[PDB]
RNA sequence: UGAAGACAUUGUCAGGUGGGGAGUU
């Protein structure tokens, strides 16, 4: 039982989809997440994966339009700061 | 005591950036919540 | 099974009158709806709870009495001695209705119809309601002594 | 001085969660619009205001020490560990709670785990190996741990078994002065 | 043409920091 990030193992692609690959040995540009509206869609699925199974339906649902939500509001502060970058 | 009465009156200048024309009742008042924050607030270090 | 059938179609009619918003209807309904839920299936108890929350931010779109009874009923399906052995299990976190009857208080003092004249929820005036929500948040009847005291304060 | 990125934030709070309930609270604004952020500095996560953040960035990377309240440390292998310097936070919104004697509260400042004969109090519904925080008889913060078994399990044990492995105590002050 | 108002915002220098961005070895 060894580690596959110790291991070069190549990234495959699955209905998971692969990405732009970052070269190995070679700077992977650091992306910050200081945005609160990005902090929220991160505690969002960290407090999700830790309640874990909800008997109710209902319940059920409403933990995941929490996450969904949060992607929403995130993706359009993103979209209005690439509008203000376009516009710089 | 005064606190319910100011936070009743800043819903009001909420609804009416939004009611009436009535500019000069609304800054009437502004001044008056501002006269209520600022006795609120000068008493606080006595 | 004649229990089962007769459940579905009282549940049915509770629902729909939720549903078409009928004032005077519904402040009975949630009575019912608090002396039968523990009677209903497991799953549809946190159904209830979450239903509850629904109306309650519908109404924060007369309206201070909508909220409060909905609170109340929220206390009281709580208030029953199997759904309080079923906290951990079944998730039923009270936090939203402690929460928003705190940001509330500050409101429903301004509100002057707050008195107008053996049941549980479905009392007329408006400040027993409130008296019967700060009851339950503060005085509860299981874990009195467990009581976070800065809720307290 | 630099700010999380995704991988240290999904790490970090991942360690909260074990301890605290309400998270979005730390991630709120306050009455004057500021927000309370994350910081690294040297391998060591700060909690900190984000006013006070934007006012120590004149400090230069080597001449800067500390910023508010430091979480942990993330170490070499990539693992965030939570510190003492993190119980303030953590006795805020405490999920599970334990409280020990004073014949517990001494052993457990000298380094030593929670034993069935010192708890004083439990907190009811508590799964095996969960995130619990140490007080006192006087609801003084001790410090922070796991625990060994359920309250359910743990009710039947033998009075010298662990009922909560040890992780942080506040006679960690006593090491750096 | 209505509203706010000599406070913000903005502009120019002199600095501090810059694990982020762009160039050279």
């Amino acid at each position: 039982v060894y580690s596959e990030k110790e291991l070069g193992i190549p990234q495959l692609n699955t209905v998971t989809p692969v990405g732009v690959t970052k070269p190995k040995g070679k700077k992977k540009g650091k992306v910050f997440v200081d945005d609160r509206e990005s902090m929220n869609t991160i505690l969002a699925m960290v407090e999700a994966e830790k309640q874990g199974q909800i008997e109710s339906k209902i319940m059920r649902a409403r933990q995941l339009e929490e996450i969904r939500e949060a992607r929403r509001i995130e993706a359009e502060k993103k979209e209005a700061e690439r509008k203000a970058l376009l516009e710089n | 005591f005064a606190l319910p009465t100011i936070v009743a009156l800043k819903r009001w200048m909420k609804e009416m950036r939004k009611g009436n024309k009535n500019a000069k009742l609304g800054s009437s008042l502004v001044v008056l919540v501002q006269k209520l924050e600022m006795n609120a607030k000068f008493i606080e270090e006595r | 099974r004649i229990q089962s059938e007769i459940l579905k179609m009282v549940f049915a009619t509770y629902f729909r009158i939720l549903k078409a918003r009928v004032p005077h209807l519904m402040g009975a309904v949630l009575e019912g709806l608090a002396k039968y839920a523990h009677l209903i299936n497991q799953d549809f108890f946190g159904d209830l709870l979450e239903a509850l929350k629904d109306l309650i931010r519908d109404t924060d779109r007369d309206t201070s009495r909508e909220s409060l009874l909905c609170t109340v009923t929220a206390f009281a399906l709580l208030e029953g001695q199997d759904a309080h052995n079923a906290r951990s299990d079944l998730h039923l976190d009270l936090s939203f209705f402690i929460t928003n009857l705190y940001r509330s208080l500050l409101s429903l003092s301004l509100n002057p119809d707050l008195e107008l004249g053996n049941n549980k929820i479905n009392l007329q005036t408006t400040t027993v309601l409130l008296l019967r929500c700060l009851t339950s948040v503060l005085l509860p009847p299981w874990n009195i002594r467990s009581v976070p005291p800065i809720r307290l304060a | 001085m630099r700010p999380l990125t995704d991988q240290e934030m999904k790490i970090v709070l991942d360690k909260l969660a074990n301890y605290m309930t309400d998270l979005k609270s730390l991630i709120a604004p306050l009455e004057d619009g500021d927000r309370y952020v994350f910081r690294m500095q040297k391998d060591r996560v700060y909690y900190v205001k984000l006013s006070i953040a934007n006012i120590a960035t004149c400090v230069a990377r080597d001449k800067l020490l500390s910023l508010g309240t430091c979480l942990g440390k993330m170490t070499k292998s990539g693992k965030f560990r939570l510190h003492i310097t993190a119980l303030p936070i953590l006795a805020q919104n405490a999920r599970y709670k334990i409280w020990v004697k004073d014949n517990g509260a001494q052993p457990f400042l000298y380094g030593s785990n929670i034993v069935k004969a010192h708890v004083g109090r439990w907190t009811e519904d508590c799964p095996e190996h969960s995130g619990c925080v140490v007080y006192n008889m006087a609801d003084i913060p001790l410090g922070f741990g796991v625990t060994a078994r359920s309250t359910a399990e743990a009710r039947r044990l033998d009075p010298t078994g662990i009922v909560c492995f040890r992780q942080a105590d506040c006679g960690e002050y006593l090491r750096d002065e």
